């Protein structure tokens, strides 16, 4: 509502990555699949608590309004910095400070996406301001701010 | 003689002064049904009828008419060698199934109409169309229906009509025969209408235990298509029945016309397409931001 149309579209895209069967809700199992696909290791109790914290109407799954309102949370600026940094480290598998096309491809494969190598290169170029072919920390931050 | 040409086997059935036995042509091994008539028991009048019947059957060669292949006269016995059929009477198949689907009824009546049209083209009026006189050539779901029992058939000259006698089967009799009027080829088309009606719902259009009342109903054309059984039957089927069960024989549909009715012969959409100018552009930045946002969310549990 106070988000732009493009901001809403970006969150719909994120939502589609969680909602694997495309039924318009995210289950606990769906949440766990994404988390583990991104190298995160929550317990089953932790996953259910995450669902419970976001599930306003208490029907056991997260719909898009619930998913939105969650990240319509204007949390601390220090918390957003932390999220961006830890996210960077997820993409940068070898820890060299640069996200390569190969590394991005691996993340998208892990997430279940089927993209061509050209689409992945195009994605790198959207963030790769200095044009070296990789996304460094500063570029990654610029993109998300 | 007969026994030099045909090997006879078991009895298949009986008739008036007659038995039908399976038989086999000796040199070829092909099987038939031999109708064996004991002519020592026939009056001259009955032999004259047999003579007419055999003459008429010899004349008719058609896939929907039981074929007479041979007529052999011996002392006291006359042999008529017909197609063997193993599917029984259409009558019994109707009883077994209750009634036919419209697809199956149309296909059945189409063959019956071809048999009747062939008769009529050859100057023959059968006069006794009914399911009891129509035989299924084999037990196949696709078996041909074959017209049989030409014992009442008559030879007519073109479309000339006359009083040919009160003959036929009560429920199938035409109004013109019941009125004792001159008649002709159209009596078979009236009977066809009675059969189609029976095919579709499993009971006849005219029936009464008192035959006088039956005859009154027929002459009046007192039939209808009652609910609920007729409710799902298409109006095209009812229309064809109407045209067959027409009391005035000059206005009744002929076999050839009935074969062109849409319910019989017409049983078996383009839209503009828009130009595609291009494909939708992949949105690289939204794809990447969605993935990054997903990962940011995923890392909260590890941080918190
Ligand atoms: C039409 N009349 C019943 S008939 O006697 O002139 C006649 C004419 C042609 C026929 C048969 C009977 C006939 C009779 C028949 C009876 C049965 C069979 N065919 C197959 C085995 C079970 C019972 C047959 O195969 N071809
Ligand atoms: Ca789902
Ligand atoms: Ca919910
Ligand atoms: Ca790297
Ligand atoms: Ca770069």
């Amino acid at each position: 509502d106070q988000l732009t149309e493009e901001q809403i579209a970006e969150f719909k895209e994120a939502f589609s990555l969680f909602d694997k069967d495309g039924d318009g809700t995210i289950t606990t199992k769906e949440l766990g699949t994404v988390m583990r696909s991104l190298g995160q290791n929550p317990t089953e109790a932790e996953l259910q608590d995450m669902i419970n914290e976001v599930d306003a109407d208490g029907n056991g799954t997260i719909d898009f309004p619930e998913f939105l309102t969650m990240m319509a949370r204007k949390m601390k600026d220090t918390d957003s910095e932390e999220e961006i940094r830890e996210a960077f480290r997820v993409f940068d598998k070898d820890g060299n400070g640069y996200i390569s096309a190969a590394e991005l491809r691996h993340v998208m494969t892990n997430l279940g996406e089927k993209l061509t190598d050209e689409e992945v290169d195009e994605m790198i170029r959207e963030a790769d301001i200095d044009g070296d072919g990789q996304v460094n920390y500063e570029e990654f931050v610029q993109m998300m701010t | 003689s007969m026994t030099d040409e045909y090997q006879l086997f078991e009895e298949l059935g009986k008739g008036a002064f007659s038995v039908v036995r399976r038989c086999m042509k000796i040199p070829t091994g092909q099987e038939y049904a031999a109708k064996i008539i004991n002519t020592k028991k026939l009056s001259a009048r009955d032999h004259q009828k047999l003579e007419r019947e055999a003459r008429i059957c010899r004349l008719l060669k058609h896939p929907n008419i039981v074929r007479l292949h041979d007529s052999i006269s011996e002392e006291g016995f006359h042999y008529l060698v017909f197609d063997l059929v193993t599917g029984g009477e259409l009558f019994e198949d109707i009883v077994a199934r209750e009634y036919y689907s419209e697809a199956d009824a149309s296909h059945c009546i189409q063959q019956i109409l071809e048999s009747v049209n062939h008769c009529h083209l050859n100057g023959i009026v059968h006069r006794d169309l009914k399911p009891e006189n129509l035989l299924l050539a084999s037990k196949s779901k696709g078996a041909a229906v074959k017209l049989a029992d030409f014992g009442l058939a008559i030879e007519v000259q073109g479309d000339q009509q006359a009083w040919f006698g009160f003959a036929g089967t009560p429920g199938y009799l035409s109004p013109e025969v019941l009125r004792k009027d001159p008649y002709g080829k159209p009596v078979d088309m009236w009977a066809c209408g009675v059969i189609l009606y029976i095919l579709l719902v499993g009971y006849p259009p005219f029936w009464d235990e008192d035959q006088h009342r039956l005859y009154q109903q027929i002459k009046a054309g007192a039939y209808d298509f009652p609910s609920p059984e007729w409710d799902t039957v298409t109006p095209e089927a009812k229309d064809l029945i109407n045209k067959m069960l027409t009391i005035n024989p000059a206005k009744r549909i002929t076999a050839s016309e009935a074969l062109k009715h849409p319910w019989i012969c017409q049983r078996s959409m383009m839209h503009r397409q828009e130009t595609v100018d291009c494909l939708k552009k992949f949105n690289a930045r939204r794809k990447l931001k969605g993935a990054i946002l997903t990962t940011m969310l995923a890392t909260r549990n590890f941080s918190a």
